[PDB]
RNA sequence: GUGAGUAAAUUUGG
RNA sequence: AAAUCUUUCUCAC
């Protein structure tokens, strides 16, 4: 059906594929895919490019945020019982905490501070020196990647050390920081919309347009390009680690140790691989592997594909097209004026996953449609019926619900069919709120937090003073007594704990 | 003694690391969302609490009625801008009793970037979803540092110099800076 | 003690006074006002608080006493301090930004730097590689898609039956009918018969993939909803026979047979063995009690349960006739039949697409999309997208890559771009 | 490697 | 047995 659309359609109405496959084979393939690249047989990992036309950050404080530093995301804990390596996944908090306290330190800049002061590889920083940490920083675990549509075949993602985290946390700030500075597309956080209209803008003087991919990206971006573009931009010390690291990378596959000493792993530096193209030319609209350009003649064409070869952007033939009177970046289609091209395009559908979450998304979904040229209004408000009906049959059953009330959905046990257009403009029962996309969270919502939400923990540090930086550092007896300040402040107030701040009712009042 | 645990061989911890260790991990539930709901009856048990308690009390918003003739043009990037609070009504609502984390994140500001592609003749901002029918939306730097007494600070004079002091007539802490 | 940051103390209290007039921070790097005749613990001296107050840079702490009230300036132009007041007066007071020495900068070199440098020649670099010769010729034509339709056909064959995806059509059989058809068919596989259940046994595995072939179209799937509902019912109901309006299905768990201590119920991962009814006349045949129909089974992977049982044909179907062409009417292998063709068979590849979990479909559609909005393409590389089989294994998604390959090539055809 | 039992997915979706 | 290294429950020693 997808293939009898009008329009541009993706056939995303369905999701995306899953699969339980273990992530050895991905991952293997892509070891060898990049051992094929090293030998030059295949692809170019070697940089030819000139970037000279990178500032250099190398007197800019070196920064590092904390936040990213932390997560429920899986990571790589390294140990050596009996001087044989052993890797454990870990939560990157639990990673990040081990880390710091094998090696005595407050905080990771502390970390960052003793390892790049220490005047030898050898010497200690607590238990570990920077030796050890270069040595245990290479050693990665394989995942299985999230599920994406138009992929069938499973992916691998790689988790890494936490101490290789931090200082990839610090290279990518930086790279990011001068991607905005050297042009004004990667402001700060640019959708698939935003880079479509800005690319049109671009393109817009020439005739051909080249939407182009780059095949094996994670395989050809070497070490030496990474440490290449680190210090064009400045990045000193970290970023020779950073290399050597990633130059010594083991990955650990089932029950075995694989050396990959070509290109990185996934999509980690994925700022210092922009940026590589990115200093060598200001002909490229790229985005990691994602890229746009225009041409007016065939040579300009053979330039542009030798750009790309000397930048490792190794172009792919097999879905790389030259179109004129098209523009598309980021799965976003446009015409050249910059309107978006008619027809379905990413719309996706939206499966059963609860009588009111399912309204809900729907409802969201279509809006965003209608905003858009995607459809008319009439059009999206009989999708909405319909839906209704859909969920009416799926979730009408004793199970779900034991209610009559007229003003009920009829999923619910009522009969009541809101219409799109009623609900969108504020005007249905109290109980439709919910249902509207900038509405309050659904019932099911609710119960689904609740279910999830349900060790010896510390004590809460939650209710905090606004005004307290999070990079304070804390004591058992500091927690303590914030908490009883507060407790003692909120009693003072004759007040149970403290009551849920929402901006909306603050600003009506 | 989980502290000396969790954080072994460190006597003091930043706070973002702290509140990382206090997240509650949830867990990836194995059945779909509509046996996890049917599960215990929890969704229904919900749905007749919701009805009996919740929704009464729910207030009751108006209907939108502006709307403007709109017709179809480029793609467009509409932007709403929601700013944050300052540090004088932060402080102010921490005080009241409100919670600490919410007026963390409502002192940052939000920027809603929404591909629009409709246009007015004045070039009004639409609601969510409703832009094809086109409903619209239409010295010293003296500082507060608390709305408490302080004990043992001095009085504020006429004229402050450049000291920390207490305002009768707004209960609060003032730093009179330069 | 350092004498980086005398001046940092200076003009962190301008003309601060603290009771009448007497400046309250004491400045430990000036004479006088440095307190003589006692140990100086930190940058400044706090006279209402009696604490003393000491400057650090992030992630540099200095020797002084616990005591000493430590402030920190981040390398962010944010200040931290245990004591809000003091942080707020540095906050102030350190808008002029004047630039500490001693701040760790990004382009920092260690005294390792050359040492690892050398490690890094010293180990192994890439060679640099070929240079593409690319050609751009036209996309592909019907004769492309044709070659590859009929090279994947002639590789892998067709089915006599439509297997399990007969299941979305009526099998003849009442309520009582179907449900003693299911679970003499269970029965008769020697199925374990476990607490009014049915468990599949398994023991050894041969460890290689399933014959693949590509299934011949139903009529129609009138039960395509159903269907997927029953699936979505029996992600947890397993073992016993599930009942719709039009239809039945019998999902078993498949355990391991251990032995006289083995696998009594269920767990996360245990995959199902499907088992559905559809009209008689294939080799899958079952009779009881003169009862027939065709038995048909799908093993089924937890995920791929959930994934199949969530998805909204009829949303589906409507959202692509809202902006879709005449859709042709084709046979049993989709190919174009105008004289005993049927429009409804493209339901049934729909149903195809929501049975299928690896969705080959998506891959398929969006290499289409790219085909339909290019002027020019990569000669004999661009047409090496819509082989997909390497990338796919199972009957199902074999199929439904066939099929979508043919919905391509009836574009093509019927409405040319 | 040996032995034994059989909290969690059925309760409850036409 | 099948969309085939997946269908791998618990306890004690
Ligand atoms: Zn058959």
């Amino acid at each position: 059906m997808w293939a009898f659309q009008e329009g541009v359609c993706k056939g995303n109405l369905l999701s995306g594929p899953t699969s339980m496959k273990a992530p050895d084979s991905a991952a293997r393939e892509s070891i060898d895919r990049a051992s094929e690249i090293m030998t030059g047989k295949s692809y170019n990992a070697v940089h030819t490019g000139d970037l000279s036309k990178l500032p250099n950050q190398g007197e800019s404080p070196l920064r590092i945020v904390d936040s990213d530093l932390y997560s429920e995301r899986s990571c790589c804990w390294v140990i050596e019982k009996e001087g044989r390596v052993v890797c454990k996944s870990t939560t990157l908090t639990r990673g990040m905490t081990s880390l710091l306290n094998t090696t005595k330190c407050s905080s990771p800049s502390e970390l960052i501070c003793k390892v790049l002061t220490v005047e030898s590889l050898s010497e200690k920083i607590g238990d570990t020196s920077v030796e050890e940490l270069l040595s245990h920083g290479r050693y990665f675990k394989c995942a299985l990647r999230d599920q994406e549509r138009g992929k069938p075949k499973s992916r691998a993602i790689f988790l890494s050390h936490p101490f290789f985290r931090l200082l990839s946390s610090v290279v990518e700030t930086h790279a990011r920081s001068v991607l905005s500075k050297v042009s004004a597309v990667y402001t700060a956080t640019a959708s698939a919309e935003q880079r479509a209209m800005m690319a049109a803008q671009v393109v817009e003087s020439r005739k051909h347009v080249l939407n182009g991919d780059c095949t094996k990206y994670n395989e050809a971006i070497d070490a030496d390009t990474l440490l290449k573009v680190w210090d064009a931009i400045g990045m000193g010390s970290i970023g020779v680690m950073l290399a050597y690291m990633v130059r010594r990378k083991c990955v650990l596959i089932k029950d075995t140790l694989v050396e990959c000493p070509g290109g990185m792993l996934m999509g980690m530096f994925n700022a210092t691989a922009t940026l590589a193209l990115q200093g060598t030319t200001d002909r490229f609209l790229s985005f990691s592997d994602d890229f746009i350009t225009s041409f007016n003649s065939p040579a300009e064409l053979r330039e542009i594909e030798d750009l790309l070869f000397a930048s490792c952007h190794n172009l792919s033939l097999k879905k790389s097209y030259i179109s004129v009177a098209s523009l598309e970046i980021n799965s976003c289609t446009l015409t050249r004026d910059g309107d978006l091209a008619t027809g379905l395009g990413c719309t996706a559908g939206v499966p059963f996953r609860g009588p009111l979450v399912t309204l809900k998304q729907t409802a969201a979904m279509l809006s965003g449609a209608v905003d858009s040229g995607v459809m008319p209004f009439h059009s999206a408000e009989r999708l909405f019926q319909i839906k209704q009906q859909e969920c009416a049959y799926r979730y009408n059953n004793p199970t779900y619900t034991t209610r009559n009330e007229d003003f009920l959905p009829t999923c619910l046990g009522g009969k009541t069919v809101i219409s799109f257009q009623s609900l969108l403009t504020w005007d249905c029962h109290p109980f439709w709120y919910q249902v509207h996309p900038d509405g309050p969270d659904t019932i099911d919502q609710k119960v689904l937090s609740v279910l999830a939400s349900k060790r010896t923990r510390l004590e809460a540090l939650s209710d905090l003073d606004p005004l307290v930086p999070h990079r304070l550092l804390v004591s058992e007896s500091d927690v303590s007594k914030i908490r009883a300040a507060r407790q003692a402040h909120l009693k003072s107030l004759g007040l149970e704990q403290p009551t849920n701040f929402n901006y909306a009712i603050y600003k009506a009042v | 003694s989980q502290f000396g645990k969790s954080f072994k061989g460190r006597t003091e911890v930043t706070i973002t690391e702290y509140r990382s260790h206090t997240v509650k991990d949830v867990h990836r539930s194995l059945l779909t969302a509509d046996k996890s709901l049917r599960k215990s009856f929890c969704f229904r048990n919900a749905l007749n609490q919701f009805l009996d308690k919740d929704l009464p009390l729910l207030p009751i918003r108006p209907k939108l009625e502006s709307r403007v003739a709109v017709k179809k043009s480029k793609l467009r990037s509409q932007l709403s801008f929601r700013p944050g609070l300052t540090q004088e009504e932060a402080i102010d609502l921490y005080n009241k009793g409100y919670d600490g984390d919410s007026v963390s994140g409502a002192l940052q500001d939000r920027v809603v970037n929404e591909p629009v592609a409709y246009s007015s003749a004045d070039n009004d901002k639409f609601h969510r979803g409703l832009a094809a029918l086109g409903y619209t939306l239409a010295k010293a730097k003296v500082t507060v540092l608390s709305r408490s007494k302080w004990m043992g600070y001095e009085d504020l004079p006429q004229k402050p110099p450049n000291g920390t002091f207490y305002c009768r007539k707004r209960k609060a802490m003032l730093l009179i800076s330069c | 003690m350092d004498s980086r940051f005398a001046q940092l103390t200076g003009v962190f209290c301008d003309d601060f006074t603290y009771s009448e007039g007497s400046r309250r921070f004491l400045s430990s790097y000036s004479t006088v006002e440095r307190r003589p005749g006692v140990p100086v613990e930190g940058d400044c001296y706090d006279c209402l608080k009696n604490k003393w107050i000491a400057f650090e840079l992030e992630g540099q702490p200095r020797k002084f006493p616990k005591a000493t009230v430590r402030c920190i300036l981040n390398n962010d132009a944010t200040y931290v301090c245990s004591e809000q007041e003091y942080q707020q007066i540095c906050k102030v007071q350190f808008k002029d930004y004047l630039e500490i020495d001693g701040v760790v900068k990004v382009g920092h070199k260690a005294s390792y730097d050359a040492e690892l440098r050398e490690r890094l020649l010293e180990l192994p670099h890439p060679k640099s590689g070929p240079k593409p010769r690319i050609e751009w010729v036209a996309p592909p034509r019907l004769a492309d898609i044709s070659k590859e339709t009929a090279e994947l056909k002639r590789q892998y064959g067709f089915f006599e039956c439509s297997k399990f995806l007969a299941c979305g059509e009526e099998c003849g059989l009442d309520q009582e009918a179907r449900e003693l058809i299911l679970n003499e068919y269970a029965r008769d596989r020697e199925f374990e018969f476990r607490n009014g259940g049915w468990i599949q046994r398994y023991t050894v595995a041969s460890h290689k993939p399933a014959t693949q072939k590509i299934l011949p179209l139903p009529a129609s799937a009138p039960l395509a909803r159903e269907l997927l509902m029953l699936i979505a019912r029996s992600t947890t109901q397993a073992g016993k026979v599930l009942h719709s309006d039009n239809t039945s299905i019998l999902a078993v768990p498949v355990m391991r047979d251990s032995g006289k201590h083995s696998k009594r119920r269920p767990t996360a991962s245990t995959h199902h063995l499907v088992v559905g009814l559809s009209k008689p006349g294939c080799e899958h045949d079952f009779e009881f009690d003169g009862y027939r129909a065709a038995v048909h089974v799908m093993h089924l992977d937890p995920k791929q349960s959930a994934n199949i049982g969530e998805q909204d044909f009829v949303s589906t179907r409507e959202i692509y006739k809202l902006d879709m062409l005449e859709l042709p009417p084709i046979s049993r292998k989709g190919d174009l039949d105008r004289a005993s063709g049927l429009e409804t068979r493209w339901d049934v590849i729909l149903l195809l697409e929501c049975l299928d979990s690896t969705r080959v479909s998506q891959a398929v559609a969006q290499h289409f999309n790219r085909h339909r909005l290019a002027l020019s393409v990569c000669k004999d590389e661009f047409r090496k997208g819509y082989q997909l089989a390497s990338e796919i294994r199972g009957t199902i998604p074999l199929s439904s890559l066939y099929y979508s390959l043919c919905a391509v090539r009836l574009r093509m055809t019927v409405h040319p771009f």
